[PDB]
């Protein structure tokens, strides 16, 4: 625990041992709501329920079986949209996904390879490390916590854990975050080359085929000089298609962006000289979903996503589709 | 348009009680019945205990059951709540809101299509 | 253990001019549903207050303007509480 790198190394071990010692259940509020959708819900209705509840995602319920039937995220739309844009000779064909029940949308995704065979879940009373490792293995950014009622065989969806709520939980509870004082430019962490970026003139469909192919949740928007202006997230796709208007997919990123409500998480940035202590501190007080590494001139240099951070702190060291967003 | 306990009803309480029993019977539930104490009926007639076979269990050969108690309340003259609560699940051989809530949706559809 | 029946009581199936008892009036505790709360939605909008232990696994309901059913119940999961709000078709 001697110099900076040696104090950080130590602190990272304390943080993993802590993740291992807690369960996923430990992360939950004492009392909370869980919004669940029937898999036979129409796609349009489900987007409408997501907007009106200010959520971007919901667990699915096959009520006949009494079984968890998957996780509806924006990756579902991003993947089918991308498939239709790559494979269809007919631009209006995409509209057809409004005929679909959630069951039928998922079957299109199974067919194209956008859904894995083994669907991903952990037990709520198992270690939190299980949740991290599953998310790390799949590239899922949320994971359902499922128990089973032994009297009925019925599956009990307890909650759905997010990378953000796990990092928040750690920031709030592990004092060791304050000892992570190594600058980013002396760590192997984040992505610093071959970045996927867009401009305000970029078509939304080209961004959305960036998100699927690269399997990222967001694309930074830069200008001619490379200065960071904004972001286009997969959650923004929801606002574009919540009304049934799939020709909104043909808009420039600029036009699309002018429709965004003031509800925005925000665009967070840091410098290559910043450290994980300050980052966990921002996580503690703000819904930060990623950090764009910039210079003094707001020039984009890299990306530090939540997955980047989690995957750094949990390891001893030592398809063309978006995963669950 | 906010969340409220139960289902809203109006009109006559014996007419509502009848409609509830008819809905239970269409859904396939089994239920207790009003007994008259000294020939006369008591307001406990508005407390119904129901037993429901669980479809997913029933399909796999199982005698597992869900217990749901219904309670009619007057909110004000003409307006009633049907309160509906889980008493649990039991298999013939020796927690969760499901299948309870999947059964309540069944009841609600029968009440609404009567 | 109860006497379960399959058939509708016959006094209810008669053509009404019978002198019957009234249901109990609504108790104060079934007037407020905790889902109508969102006190702390800046930090975490899923956070609810602790429920009245007597209102565990009572059905709650909401109107939607969407052609679907909204149903919920609160239950204890070990020492925490989950209020699941479910959206479901009629057919
Ligand atoms: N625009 C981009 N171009 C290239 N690589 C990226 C870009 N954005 C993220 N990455 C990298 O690609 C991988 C996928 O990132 P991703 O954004 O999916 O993280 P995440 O799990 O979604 O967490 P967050 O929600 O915070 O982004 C990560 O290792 C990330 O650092
Ligand atoms: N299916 C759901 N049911 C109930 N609440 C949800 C659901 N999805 C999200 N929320 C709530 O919405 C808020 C923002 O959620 P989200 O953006 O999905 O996750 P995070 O904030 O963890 O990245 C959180 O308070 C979360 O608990």
């Amino acid at each position: 625990a001697m110099d900076v790198q040696e104090t950080q190394k130590g602190a990272l071990k304390e943080i993993q041992a802590f993740i291992r010692s807690r369960t996923s259940y430990d992360v939950l509020p004492t009392s909370f709501r869980l919004i669940v959708f029937d898999v036979t819900l129409f796609v349009k209705t489900s987007l409408s329920l997501l907007t009106l509840n200010n959520i971007v995602s919901a667990p699915l319920w096959d009520s006949e079986a009494n079984k968890f039937a998957g996780l509806l995220t924006m990756a579902d739309f991003v993947n089918v949209i991308k498939y239709y844009y790559q494979s269809s000779s007919f631009p209006e064909a995409i509209a057809e996904i409004d005929k679909f029940r959630l069951l039928g949308l998922r079957e299109v995704e199974r067919k194209i390879g956008a859904i894995p065979p083994e669907t991903i879940y952990v037990h709520p009373m198992h270690s939190l490390m299980d949740a991290c490792l599953a998310m790390s293995k799949s590239r899922a950014r949320r994971i359902p916590l499922i128990d089973v009622d032994g009297e009925t065989g019925s599956e009990m969806i307890v909650s759905v854990l997010t990378q953000y709520r796990i990092l928040k939980f750690i920031s709030m509870n592990c004092k060791e975050t304050a000892m992570l004082r190594v600058p980013l430019n002396q760590m192997t962490i984040g992505t610093w080359s071959n970045l996927a970026t867009a401009s305000m003139e970029t078509k939304v469909y080209d961004v959305i085929k960036m998100l699927a192919e690269k399997n990222i949740s967001a694309v930074p928007i830069v200008n001619s000089e490379g200065t960071l202006l904004n972001v286009y997230e997969s959650v923004d796709v929801m606002h574009l298609i919540q009304d049934g208007d799939y020709s909104n997919l043909d808009l420039s990123v600029g036009e699309a962006l002018l429709k965004r409500p003031a509800n925005f998480d925000g665009v967070h940035t840091c410098r290559a000289t910043d450290r994980l202590d300050g980052i966990f501190d921002a996580i503690k007080h703000s819904r930060v979903h990623r950090l764009f590494v910039v210079d003094e001139n707001l020039k984009l240099e890299g990306i530090l996503s939540l997955a980047d951070i989690l995957n750094y702190i949990i390891y001893d060291k030592t398809d063309n589709f978006e995963s669950a967003v | 348009n906010k969340w409220h306990f139960g289902v809203r009803c109006r009109g006559d309480a014996p007419e509502i009680l009848l409609a509830v029993y008819r809905a239970l019977q269409r859904a396939g539930a089994q239920f207790t019945v009003p007994k008259p104490v000294n020939g006369k009926y008591r307001s406990d007639m508005y407390t119904i205990k129901s037993r429901w076979e669980i479809p997913h269990c029933k399909r796999e050969g199982k005698n597992t059951y869900a217990y749901i108690e219904l309670q009619l309340y007057e909110v004000m003259p003409g307006c009633f709540m049907l309160d509906v609560k889980s008493n649990g699940y039991k298999d013939i051989y020796s927690k969760s809101s499901f299948p309870f809530l999947d059964l309540c949706a069944m009841l609600v559809c029968k009440l609404f299509s009567a | 253990s109860e006497q379960y029946s399959t058939e509708i009581p016959a006094f209810l199936t008669s053509n009404q001019e019978l002198k019957l008892p009234k249901p109990p009036s609504l108790p104060p505790h079934l007037e407020k549903c905790i889902l109508n709360s969102n006190t702390a939605y800046k930090e975490d909008q899923s956070v609810l207050p602790n429920p009245n232990h007597v209102l565990l696994n009572h059905l709650a309901a909401a109107n939607t303007q969407l052609g679907v059913l909204a149903l919920s119940a609160t239950t204890r999961y070990h020492r925490k509480y989950v209020t699941t709000a479910m959206f479901k078709n009629f057919d």
